């Protein structure tokens, strides 16, 4: 099953940006999406992620500044990212959890986008 | 006849919540009528622990604790008080130490002040997962408390899989608690279940019968 992700590019420090994750999947047994950045050469990390009950969860390192939501009309997942700051920079993928339970364990990936972030000049 | 009446109206009006968030209602000193509250309703099993339905009416206590909610018959399999089913595991456990009952009843046609929920609601599995371990250890819902995953699973369960998740702070090892909604079709009449459960006192048993 594919995911395809959209809205990443470089922003410079303080502005916002919105990713967005339509999953053409053959299935809808998935029961959560989730989206993972990777820094360079950090270990891929947790970012946000919301599930088939809609609950909403957080990777500790936003402070309120990113904002999941998902509507399964359109089959596809957005990150609405505000305040973003260098540090944020990474290659951002979305991820889907087939009957996952439990720690996230995704069994789809997509080829992620980038996300660069620039301060004063 | 001198006393305060037990106030049974709480569970008259309104929609008696899901299994999992159990409405409790704690008796101290009262005048009760066990017959009164039951004459409303359609009783369809009465079944008690370390006490029987005609005792349990009859007798003095310091405390009695109401416990009522929505549940509906057909699960009646799974309510029970040494059950090993997912009602009695993950989403509502009465007293060992205390007598007990247990009952199931139908609200009839003559009373349309209880409204009715969307759907049967309960949680199937509730469990906590450590950061540095991925055991998972389901959190067995303890006596007279509440599923620690009431704090992540709605009011009712909007669809029969839906599946919810938290993450934990590192001072509780940083894991994650997990929950499972499971779903039940609601029916015509609105279908419930109450708990009862008595503390006697060793000097005083203020809550007394009707007479």
């Amino acid at each position: 099953v594919q995911l395809q992700e959209s809205g990443g590019g470089s922003v410079q420090a303080g502005g916002s940006l919105r990713l967005s994750c339509v999953a053409s999947g053959s299935i809808f047994s998935i029961n959560a999406m989730d989206w993972y950045r990777q820094a360079p050469g950090k270990q891929r990390e947790l970012v946000a992620g919301i599930t088939s009950g809609g609950s909403t969860n957080y990777g500790d390192f936003v402070k309120g500044r990113f904002t999941i939501s998902r509507d399964n009309a359109k089959n596809t997942v957005y990150l609405q990212m505000d305040s973003l700051k260098p540090e944020d920079t990474a290659v951002y993928y979305c991820a889907a959890e087939v009957g996952g339970w439990g720690p996230p364990r995704p069994d789809y990936w997509g080829h992620g986008t980038q996300v660069t972030v620039s301060s004063g000049s | 006849a001198e006393g305060v009446e037990c106030d049974f109206s709480p569970l008259l009006s309104g929609t008696p919540p899901q299994v999992y968030n159990f409405k409790r209602l704690v008796f101290t000193n009262c005048n009760y009528n066990l017959t009164k509250l039951l004459s409303l309703f359609s009783v369809n099993d009465f079944t008690c622990s370390q006490i029987s339905p005609a005792a349990i009416a009859s007798n003095c206590y310091s405390s009695l604790i109401l416990d009522y909610f929505s549940y509906p018959l057909s699960m009646k399999s799974d309510l029970s008080v040494s059950s090993a089913g997912p009602i009695s595991q993950f989403n509502y456990k009465q007293s060992f130490s205390n007598p007990t009952c247990l009952i199931l009843a139908t609200v009839p046609h003559n009373l349309t002040t209880i409204t009715k929920p969307l759907k049967y609601s309960y949680i199937n599995k509730c469990s906590r997962f450590l950061s540095d371990d991925r055991t998972e250890v389901p959190q067995l819902v303890n006596a007279n408390q509440y599923s620690p995953c009431v704090s992540i699973v709605p009011s009712t369960v909007w669809e029969d899989g839906d599946y919810y998740r938290k993450q934990l702070s590192p001072l509780e090892g940083g894991g994650w608690l997990v929950a499972s909604g499971s779903t039940v079709a609601m029916t015509e009449q609105l279908q419930m279940g109450f708990g009862i459960t008595v503390q006697y006192g060793t000097d005083t048993n203020s809550v007394c019968p009707k007479l």
